[PDB]
């Protein structure tokens, strides 16, 4: 949507992938699979709990607040009092509502910036050492095994490339 | 090696600003709709259940509110929203809704006889009720006033004071009286000037009786305002009257406390201790807001007049290998 | 093949959060600005327009808002910020803002004459009026009260009653009269103790004249104190005094409704139906803001004193190569 | 602004194209012209269209709201109710204000992202196929006819790259 | 060449989404929580400061109130939470809140003898203290009332009337005596009936004594219940009376204004020139939220319950 | 955090670097040092400015707001008053530091954007010039002198590349 991961490039999620919200899906000789992602998964998951704590922590709890019975000589102050009662109510429920509905599409780009930054770091670390097919996806022209896979996320390369050119 | 993003089978749909209907991994409800239906306790306290009276019967002492009499703590009141059992002697009730006001602060009352039935008026006819007020098949009257009444002929003038020596302010009722015809009054109180002084040091006011024909509500055409004020540590209030001055006999040192509060339920009471209380019912807090009722008791969700409040946490879902 | 975006002439400001002043390809007015000038109708009713009259006067009916009698039903009421009309006989309107807005609730009338000025009070002289209360060059009084005098030197014991069979909350409007010597109080009335009782189910009050001299207003030294009470279905009201009573003569049997209001304006009046009325002018709503008036009558946008509520649609425009 | 596309590597716009917010000017022999998008265009519409309907949902039409006149005797009263009537005028205000001026800078961004979120799925179909200028041009290798330019949508292409080195 | 970013030593602390304890670069209080301290003056202008007295008093002139009776202009009002000095003798003063904000609305008097001591009320005594309103040891009353007394076993019946021909509104001040039992009633008026008139062209009220037993309040057995009224330019207020009048002796011609308000504080004046003005101090207003108090006088940022409000300006600070 | 670049690949910031907010790090044979960038930097301090600017404006200065005091039968009112009194400060409080915690994120965000798109527009310029190490750094095969260094800010180059594939 507003980053180019989310139905873009990277068209779709993989209900296979759990035990986090990023990862990878290898096609290796030596077993496929799908390796969740660690270090962005669980800072991603530090800010949107810090999000959320942020939010419910700025609404004060509604301490009691009862009806107030006015008289018949007083339709003036009951109407003021009705008056003030919706007059809050309407503002809490627009600040209530404009929260939610603005915060969620910052919080899905948020997520397409997660998973955006992920496609790089690898497209950068694999500077000429894998194909950059336009979903998403590197074949390398590698055989590599779970040993460099797992190099992937951080990595002290056996870096002279080997020709397929 | 692919990079790509979660998924589950999570039909949770969400709305943002340039979508609507976006199906997502994770979310909370973030609003609270359910609620427990029960009037419950509220960190234990239980409150004050009024029944079928009114604040001005509660506290008058409606012969019907029998029950009510006993109970002198409590961490709110209900009302039914339309109790059938209040001032049984018709009477303007002066300040009835800010005396209402005056008893949401309270938390706590000492209810004690300020002047005693037998002992506060020899010389005066005290066993005086009315139909009106009937209780159990006999005609009664309130409990905590008194209707002092002339005796053998006459209605010496009457002069009874009273000293806050209770270290809290107390709220003192009384009544006035005005007959229907100038038989009653003269049958009644052996007089037709009729003064009726109440005085501390903060409230003055003389009360005199405005004879009438007055349309006839609980078949009676007489009338009895009822009349009121909190008498301060120190303070000493005096009665005198010529007639028609329905004494006070019982009197309530009141306690203040936070917040409690006068709601409208008809819902019935269970044992279970809600931290917050609502007309509707109990509401097991722990969402920021909350949409089933604007009134509250304790502590509380925000009220909103909102239905969904999704508020996404995880990212869009798709699926299908 | 090359990637770009689309761009105009458009000179449409819009202030961004980091940038003042920036063009943009397309906009749309979030506010509304423009009004229609005069008081229009409000979805095809009419507004009860008052003219020169205060509420004052239409209520109690100023013989001068001789054309304000007819109309009983209607959206809104416009009132001029000062009204010539009013009350005409000095004294103080009992609660005067209180029923201004108890008409603010109501939808429709049913004037009707309570106590028929011929056969309510024979006995009473009822033949009177005042130079102060003047319409067409002669004497005259309030179309809906009525002032009773002694008659053939008697003011009779008064004792009328009223019960309401209209199902309808029924506005009694009546007064009481204070003339500034102790002549004009026995001349007119032939007694100088005077009550006047007036006793519902839900209202009681004892009126008694006091009789001083007053700095002449309307260049009468005395004056007439004016008093109300709505009275529900099935209660009866007792009308009882020894002289000094202003009559009733034409009540209101009130029909409650939603969105009426009391509004100033000196806009004038058009044939043009509206959804929103202000007293600038109506308005054609179809934003959610408006910034003309703060008072508003109908289904409207939301008021705010901001001036542009621009909010972009497009992207920068960037013409000439 | 946020995303380097609009009055960044793509300095202008054109006023040659109308029918989209987005598009191309292809430079072919067998003609040029700016043929505008159609995808994403339709799809930008759509949430700038629920953007500003989600925002003004959120606004309920106000009322009769009306003075209250108040008498000699009640100064106080008429100053709380001069206080509630002027204070929520502020909030509304306030918020409306701040809502245009906040997200009008979201909506100039969200346009980037589309513009450059169309950069891009060009770069990512013209891989070895044609010379990238940093002005939002791509000069071919290949002699794309009108045939395959309009493949530039979708993309079904006679692939093999053609030296130009 | 290496393209990056700027960093310094700041420890400026900040609180976004997702991240507490952010330090940053550069930031801006956004805030205001230091105030002076001081009852400062407003552009120039000297608050009205009532010491002992309540506006009760100040307005009635509680002798012991003597220093208060010279100012006539003011920017605000300030008030000891319990003011010792007011209704010396005790009765009701009616309406006594609207009055403060009646005169919450006053930004300058005239203060003017209505009815003059001397020669006002001949054939009527007007030598009458009580212990209740002492000063300087001496028994004394109120400064700007008057105690009418019978004068020779005789109070003539009263009539005074007064025209406003101060070209602004006149609040005029009286009072009702009512006194414990009938023979003091009967001593002191030589009637027992006793009626009281004030009537203006929009006002009117019969006071009549309801003498009974009451507890003493300030040794005094008897009440006096103060009443005020606004009088318009040109109208005329009557006065009548049988007995029992406490009448007006000084009044004041009122001069309406903007913002002015009645403060309680127990900050000390000094000669600052403060542009806002709170019971707590004053406060030296460029930023847009405060949270010294929620009381405000004057041009004030608005009042807040934070303890933050950070707004970061700079970037994230990554030293090391 | 938004953008890769602040906390991403370019891992700090310079202490070094003073007299702006972005710049560079030259690595030359006459001398290296942190000189720091002015178009986009300048550029930066504009927008930051008017953040605040525009957002201390939206605040109307608080105007004499002082207590009521009510009498012993007006508890209602005084109640009213106290309602009335709190509702608007728990709304300006909640507006206040709702917006400080909000627009914080977006102007971090903001400077990300700044930083990311002066990283590109440089490798629009440099585009077959030097080797690209994903630090945000740039090792010249050239041997770019302080001349065509202070070059970057246009760049009109001795553009013939050396063989160094
Ligand atoms: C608020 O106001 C009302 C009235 O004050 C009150 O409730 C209604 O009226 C009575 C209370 O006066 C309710 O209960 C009654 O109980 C009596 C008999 O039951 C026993 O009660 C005690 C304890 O067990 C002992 O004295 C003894 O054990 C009694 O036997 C009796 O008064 C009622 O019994 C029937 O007969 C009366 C005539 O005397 C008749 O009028 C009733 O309608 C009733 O018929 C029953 O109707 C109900 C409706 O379904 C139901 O019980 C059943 O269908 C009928 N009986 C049988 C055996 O099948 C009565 O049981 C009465 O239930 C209340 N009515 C309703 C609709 O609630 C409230 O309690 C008051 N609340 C307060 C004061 O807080
Ligand atoms: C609200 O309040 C005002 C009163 O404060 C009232 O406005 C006036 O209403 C009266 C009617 O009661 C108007 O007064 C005069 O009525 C005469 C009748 O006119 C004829 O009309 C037809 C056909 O010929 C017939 O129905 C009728 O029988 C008559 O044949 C008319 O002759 C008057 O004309 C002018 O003559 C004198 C000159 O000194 C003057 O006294 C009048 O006031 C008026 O003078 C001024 O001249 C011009 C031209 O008219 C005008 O521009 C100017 O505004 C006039 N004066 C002022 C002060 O503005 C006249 O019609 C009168 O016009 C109404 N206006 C004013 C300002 O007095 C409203 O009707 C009340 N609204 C209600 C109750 O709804
Ligand atoms: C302007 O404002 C000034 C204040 O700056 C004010 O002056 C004060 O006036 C009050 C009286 O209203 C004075 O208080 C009195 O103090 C007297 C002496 O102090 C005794 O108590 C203390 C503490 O225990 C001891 O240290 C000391 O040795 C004394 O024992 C005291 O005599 C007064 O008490 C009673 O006396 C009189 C008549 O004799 C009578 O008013 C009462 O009997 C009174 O009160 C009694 O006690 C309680 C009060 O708590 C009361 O409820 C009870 O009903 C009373 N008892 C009876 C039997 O009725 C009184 O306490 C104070 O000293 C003055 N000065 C100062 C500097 O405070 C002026 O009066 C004001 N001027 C105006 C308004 O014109
Ligand atoms: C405590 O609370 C209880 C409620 O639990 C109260 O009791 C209830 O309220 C009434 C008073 O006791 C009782 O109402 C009754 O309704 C019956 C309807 O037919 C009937 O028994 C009476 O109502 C009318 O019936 C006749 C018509 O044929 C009349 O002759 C009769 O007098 C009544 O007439 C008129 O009613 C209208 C009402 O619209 C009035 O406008 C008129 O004024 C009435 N006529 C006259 C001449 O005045 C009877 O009223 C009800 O039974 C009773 N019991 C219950 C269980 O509800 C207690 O009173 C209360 N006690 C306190 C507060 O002390
Ligand atoms: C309905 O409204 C009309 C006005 O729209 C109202 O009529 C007006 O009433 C006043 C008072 O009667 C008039 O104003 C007067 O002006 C004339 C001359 O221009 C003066 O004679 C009056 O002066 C006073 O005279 C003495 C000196 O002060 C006083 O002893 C005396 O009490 C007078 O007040 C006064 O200044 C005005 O002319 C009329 N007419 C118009 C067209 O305004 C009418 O009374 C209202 N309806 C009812 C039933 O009252
Ligand atoms: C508010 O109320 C309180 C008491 O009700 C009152 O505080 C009092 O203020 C005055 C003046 O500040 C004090 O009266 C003084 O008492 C002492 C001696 O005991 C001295 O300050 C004074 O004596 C000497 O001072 C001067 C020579 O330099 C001369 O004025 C004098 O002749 C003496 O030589 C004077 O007697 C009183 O003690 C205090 N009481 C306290 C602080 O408890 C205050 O004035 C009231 N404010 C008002 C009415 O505005
Ligand atoms: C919302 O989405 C759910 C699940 O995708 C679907 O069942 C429903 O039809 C949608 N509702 C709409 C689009 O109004
Ligand atoms: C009445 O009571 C008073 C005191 O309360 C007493 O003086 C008098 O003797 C009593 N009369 C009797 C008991 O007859
Ligand atoms: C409240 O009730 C029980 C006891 O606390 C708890 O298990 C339940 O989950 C709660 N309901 C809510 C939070 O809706
Ligand atoms: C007064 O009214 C009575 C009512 O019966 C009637 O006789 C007559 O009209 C009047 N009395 C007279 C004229 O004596
Ligand atoms: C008329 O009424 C007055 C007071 O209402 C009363 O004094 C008088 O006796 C009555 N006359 C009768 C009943 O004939
Ligand atoms: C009320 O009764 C009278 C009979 O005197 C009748 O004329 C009137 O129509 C009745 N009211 C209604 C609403 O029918
Ligand atoms: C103004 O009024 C109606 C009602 O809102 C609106 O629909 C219409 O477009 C406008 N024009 C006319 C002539 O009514
Ligand atoms: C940062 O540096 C300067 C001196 O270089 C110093 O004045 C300032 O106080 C320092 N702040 C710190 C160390 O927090
Ligand atoms: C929070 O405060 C500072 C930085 O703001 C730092 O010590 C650390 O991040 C936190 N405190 C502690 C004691 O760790
Ligand atoms: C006061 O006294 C004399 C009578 O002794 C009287 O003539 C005079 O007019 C009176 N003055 C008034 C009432 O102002
Ligand atoms: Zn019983
Ligand atoms: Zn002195």
């Amino acid at each position: 949507g507003l980053f180019g991961a989310i139905a873009g490039f990277i068209e779709g999620g993989w209900t296979g992938m759990v035990d986090g919200w990023y990862g990878y899906h290898h096609q290796n000789e030596q077993g496929s699979g799908y390796a969740a992602d660690q270090k962005s998964t669980q800072n991603a998951i530090n800010g949107i709990t810090n999000k959320v704590n942020s939010v419910i922590e700025k609404m004060n709890t509604q301490f009691t607040a009862v009806g107030k019975e006015f008289n018949k000589l007083e339709r003036r102050m009951e109407n003021l009092n009705k008056k003030v009662d919706d007059g809050f109510i309407d503002v809490w429920t627009y600040n209530a509502e404009l929260l939610v509905l603005l915060e969620n599409e910052r919080t899905l780009d948020f997520h397409d910036s997660n998973v955006k930054n992920l496609y790089e770091k690898v497209k950068s670390q694999l500077k000429n050492n894998a194909k950059e097919i336009g979903n998403g996806c590197f074949e390398f022209y590698h055989k590599c095994n779970d040993e460099c896979m797992e190099s992937v996320k951080n990595g002290t390369y056996d870096y002279p490339k080997y020709s397929e050119e | 090696i692919c990079i790509g993003y979660h998924a589950n089978n999570s039909t949770d749909t969400v709305d943002t600003v340039l979508e609507k209907n976006v199906t997502v991994t994770h979310s909370v409800n973030l609003l609270e709709d359910s609620h427990n239906g029960k009037l419950c306790l509220l960190k234990g306290i239980a409150p004050l259940q009024l029944g079928n009276c009114s604040v001005a019967g509660w506290i008058l002492g409606n012969p019907e509110c029998e029950l009510l009499i006993s109970k002198e703590s409590w961490s709110y009141i209900v009302e039914k929203p339309n109790p059938e059992n209040g001032t049984c002697y018709p009477g303007h009730f002066a300040d009835y809704e800010e005396l209402r006001e005056q008893l949401s602060s309270v938390s706590s009352f000492e209810r004690f006889e300020i002047f005693p039935k037998e002992s506060s008026w020899p010389n005066h006819t005290v066993t005086g009720v009315s139909a009106s007020c009937s209780h159990n098949g006999k005609s009664s009257f309130y409990k905590n006033l008194l209707w002092l009444t002339g005796k053998n002929g006459l209605y010496p003038n009457l002069s009874k004071s009273y000293a806050n020596n209770k270290e809290k302010e107390v709220l003192v009722l009384w009544g006035v009286h005005h007959p229907p015809n100038i038989g009653d009054q003269r049958a009644l109180y052996h007089t037709e000037n009729a003064y009726v002084s109440v005085v501390s040091s903060h409230y003055s006011r003389k009360f005199t009786p405005e004879i009438a024909k007055r349309p006839k509500v609980r078949d009676q055409e007489g009338r009895i305002n009822y009349y009121w004020t909190l008498l301060e540590p120190g303070d000493t209030i005096i009665f005198e009257a010529n007639g028609n001055l329905i004494a006070p006999r019982y009197a309530f040192a009141l306690s203040r406390g936070f917040g409690s509060g006068i709601i409208n339920s008809n819902a019935p009471m269970d044992e279970c201790d809600a931290k917050c209380q609502t007309p509707q019912g109990a509401i097991n807090s722990s969402l920021p807001f909350q949409n089933v009722h604007p009134v509250t008791i304790g502590e509380c969700p925000k009220y909103v007049r909102s239905a969904k409040l999704r508020m996404v946490t995880g990212l869009r879902n798709i699926p299908s290998i």
